[PDB]
């Protein structure tokens, strides 16, 4: 009911090899052509990816910037408030990014900031201007 | 199996069932109540046992009933019916046994037997055993036909059948007790050696062999599971099915490499797209670092937009620096996977050129066993007789297998050098016309009630006929003759004065350089007391080596032997014999095979006797007059000696039941 292990015999396969006399070598030749094809298409992209791999030497080590460690304050300097409003216009609602800019405010404070000072810094308008880009 | 149940098995009979044949002779019992069948079955099994326990003397009905016990021995007629049935069909009191009850003074009936081959001799003995006048006509100057034995000095070597295939159920087992036969077991260990003379390593020898066996099963799957048995209106041979299997295994190897490297390109390309993302990201990070540097250059104290610009650019640069780092995890994973695949490539080939040659030897062995190129064997039917295989070791005959026919011929009327040439059978009897083989002038005529024809199938196949049937054989018989296969297989006997081979190996192979010559001298046998090696020529090679002089052949033989053992080690042989069975006119081949487009039903066709038309029209339908036996006539055991022998015993019973009557059917 099942062919012996390691033997591949499907109904579909057998006509394909017995359609004519040379249908055997014809089918094998195409597979030989299919392999050589894929084989050099590998070394093509192996060399394409070899060049791309070189352009990335040095990585980005020179462009890295030291980690700034700030304990996380709670009062809003007038300075820190102004940083925020500009961050909203540049960054929309990406609170993590907005907190990153201010550096000393955790994300939750920023959302709260969006309400407490929502009237006075006229936020609502700012977000629409950020929506325009 | 032991006991009375062993007797039935050793007689090729189920112990607990009545056979089709016993049904015909005992139709009362088989339609009868089940208890009587058990009675009968025991009486048969027991009687076989008695005969089997000692087959050197005749088993008389009287002797039988004595060793039988109640309640089995209550019904004498049942016992007499059973004993007489078994005696008639050669299941007891066959072969070479001493006569309790000596022959009747006057014989009844006259029968001519063509052929002194084992089929012939076995029927002849049986008929004479039954009180008939038997004469055998033989074209050769010796008996045994295709059981030939070369004998010179103390050298001895069969050029014909040389193997007994296991004594479990084999009638030759009985003949062995009857005739002393040096029966020597065949050690199955066979080392192969290539064209170079160096042995195959156990790694290959077992890898290739196991592939061979796997390849065979593959064809059985094609045959029985996929009905691959016709192709362009023509029946499929084993050879074709083997190629198709091999091609499909070579195909699957390529299919496997294609999807392997297509796994690589799927990954190289995932990498390509990943590096392009990384260049472009690095070039943006190059640009923001400059921008953040410039913004940091404006010395403070600055206004808050300029302070926002420094902080905003710094946030952005560390967000792009984060991306580029995650992408370099993802290139690390993908770089590792590419090395892994590049390290687990699938199998390069299906079989190497050396590997294909060892495979050829295993095919040559198969071409030897069936005495024919695999391209001719029917795929569906070639192994139809595998089901009735005997049990036990295969054996060889140390003292020459001719001892058996010669022993059977004792007591028989045999005309040697008598070439039958026309067979005339009519409603009133038959006439056989033969000539003398030495001077073909001197013509003989034999008249008898019936003719048993054990002419080899190669002879029956011959066009134009070496034997004319008058009237001609009906189409249903001649068509069976064309459809069937008569193969070929030749031997070369090498007689030396030194043993220079491994004496502990009975048989060792030689691997051929090409598929075409795979059977040319591909195997050697160490079987005799004297230093004699015996070399096969099977397959397509068999029929071709018959057009090449002995010397050339014995040359190629020595050369192969020199490669295995070194030029110094093997000397020139004292005596050399080469067979040519296809050339032999009383054989025209070696033995039969199940040709593509034939079937096992043809073997039954061959055995049906011929009944001629009535002489005076309107006269009653007559008796059958022409009977056939021989290895080509016995469906379940073709192409063997024991099969010949059984067919002899068969017709003898059939002829007897026709000319002497069977009183055991009441
Ligand atoms: C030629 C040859 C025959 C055989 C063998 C070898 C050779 C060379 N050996 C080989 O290793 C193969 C083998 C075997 C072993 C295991 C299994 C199988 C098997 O399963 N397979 C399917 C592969 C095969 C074996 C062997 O070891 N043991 C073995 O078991 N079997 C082997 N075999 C077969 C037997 O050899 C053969 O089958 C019997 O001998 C049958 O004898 P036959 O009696 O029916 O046929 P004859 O030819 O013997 O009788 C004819 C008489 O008619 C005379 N004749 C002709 N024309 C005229 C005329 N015009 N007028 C007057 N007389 C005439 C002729 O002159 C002779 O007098």
């Amino acid at each position: 009911r099942k062919p012996p292990k390691g033997m591949f015999l499907s109904q579909e396969d057998v006509e394909a090899v017995s359609a004519n006399a040379t249908a055997a070598t014809t089918v094998l030749r195409q597979l030989d052509m299919e392999l050589v094809s894929v084989k050099r298409q590998i070394q093509n992209i192996k060399q394409t990816n070899s060049a791309l791999k070189e352009k990335l030497d040095g990585g980005i080590e020179p462009y890295r910037l030291p980690e700034v460690i700030q304990k996380c304050n709670a009062r809003w300097t007038t300075e820190e408030q102004l940083l925020a409003v500009q961050a909203i216009r540049k960054y929309g609602r990406d609170f993590q990014a907005i907190s990153d800019v201010i550096g000393n405010k955790s994300v939750v404070q920023v959302k709260n900031f969006f309400v407490n000072y929502r009237r006075r810094f006229n936020i609502d308008e700012v977000l629409q201007e950020w929506e325009a880009e | 199996p032991s006991g009375v149940e062993g007797a039935a098995f050793q007689s090729r009979l189920p112990h607990d069932r009545m056979t089709s044949q016993e049904a015909a002779c005992f139709p009362d019992i088989i339609s009868g109540p089940q208890q009587t069948q058990k009675v009968f079955l025991f009486i048969r099994n027991r009687t076989l046992q008695l005969w089997l326990d000692n087959p050197k003397i005749q088993l008389t009905f009287e002797a039988t009933l004595q060793q039988l016990e109640a309640p089995y021995n209550s019904d004498t007629v049942l016992v007499h019916r059973v004993h007489s049935y078994l005696e008639r069909h050669g299941l007891i009191n066959f072969g070479i046994y001493k006569r309790i009850k000596p022959l009747p003074t006057k014989k009844t009936g006259k029968v001519i037997i063509i052929g002194s081959g084992v089929s012939g001799l076995a029927a002849a003995r049986q008929l004479q055993s039954f009180g008939m006048d038997v004469t055998l006509l033989e074209a050769r100057d010796r008996v045994g036909g295709r059981v030939a034995t070369f004998r010179k000095g103390n050298y001895v070597a069969d050029l014909g059948a040389m193997v007994v295939t296991g004594l479990g159920g084999n009638p030759m087992a009985v003949v062995s007790k009857q005739v002393n036969m040096e029966l020597a077991k065949i050690k199955q260990k066979c080392p192969l050696y290539e064209a170079n003379g160096q042995a195959v390593p156990k790694e290959k020898d077992e890898m290739v062999e196991q592939e061979f066996n796997r390849l065979l099963e593959a064809t059985s799957y094609l045959s029985h599971q996929l009905d691959f048995n016709v192709l362009n209106n023509k029946p499929v041979s084993l050879g074709q099915a083997l190629e198709v299997v091999i091609q499909l295994q070579e195909k699957h190897v390529k299919d496997e490499q294609i999807e392997h490297w297509k796994k690589i390109v799927k990954t190289q390309e995932e990498l390509k797209e990943l590096l392009n993302k990384m260049v472009n990201l690095k070039e943006k990070i190059k640009e923001l670092h400059q921008q953040y540097k410039e913004a940091s250059e404006v010395k403070p104290p600055r206004d808050i937009t300029a302070e926002f610009l420094v902080k905003s650019k710094h946030r952005d640069l560390t967000a792009l620096c984060k991306e580029y780092d995650e992408l370099a995890e993802t290139q690390g994973k993908l770089e590792e996977k590419l090395q892994e695949l590049e390290a687990n490539p699938p199998s390069d080939v299906y079989l190497s050129s050396r590997d294909r040659q060892i495979l050829d030897w295993h095919f040559a062995n198969l071409e030897f066993a069936n005495a024919t190129p695999l391209s001719t064997l029917s795929l569906k039917h070639w192994d139809q007789d595998d089901d009735f295989e005997f049990t036990g070791s295969h054996l060889t005959v140390r003292n020459g297998y001719s001892c058996v026919p010669v022993a059977l011929a004792e007591g028989l009327d045999i005309k040697l050098n008598t070439a039958v040439r026309q067979v005339r059978y009519t409603a009133s009897g038959c006439e056989v016309i033969a000539v003398n083989t030495r001077s073909t002038s001197q013509t003989f005529i034999y008249k008898c009630d019936a003719v048993l024809c054990t002419l080899p199938l190669g002879v029956l196949k011959q066009q134009p006929p070496a034997v004319q049937f008058v009237p001609p054989l009906p189409e249903w018989k001649t068509s069976a003759v064309q459809r069937m296969g008569f193969g070929n297989l030749n031997k070369v006997v090498l007689c030396f004065d030194r043993v220079f081979w491994d004496p502990s190996v009975n048989l060792f192979g030689h691997v051929g350089s090409t598929t075409a010559s795979r059977g040319e001298l591909f195997l050697f046998w160490n079987l005799y007391k004297a230093p004699i090696l015996l070399a096969l020529v099977a397959g397509e090679a068999a029929g071709i080596m018959e057009n090449i002089s002995d010397d050339v052949i014995v040359g190629r033989c020595l050369a192969i032997l020199k490669g295995i053992f070194g030029s110094s080690a093997v000397p020139q042989p004292k005596e050399t014999v080469v067979s040519r069975w296809r050339a032999d006119p009383w054989a025209r081949g070696s033995y039969s095979y199940v040709a593509a487009g034939s079937s096992g039903n043809d073997y039954d066709l061959m055995a049906q006797p011929i009944t001629p038309g009535p002489s005076i029209p309107g006269a009653p339908q007559p008796i059958p007059r022409l009977f056939f036996a021989g290895e080509h006539t016995i469906r379940n055991y073709p192409a063997t000696v024991h099969g010949a022998l059984l067919s002899g015993l068969r017709e003898a019973g059939r002829i007897a039941d026709q000319f002497l009557g069977a009183m055991y059917t009441l």
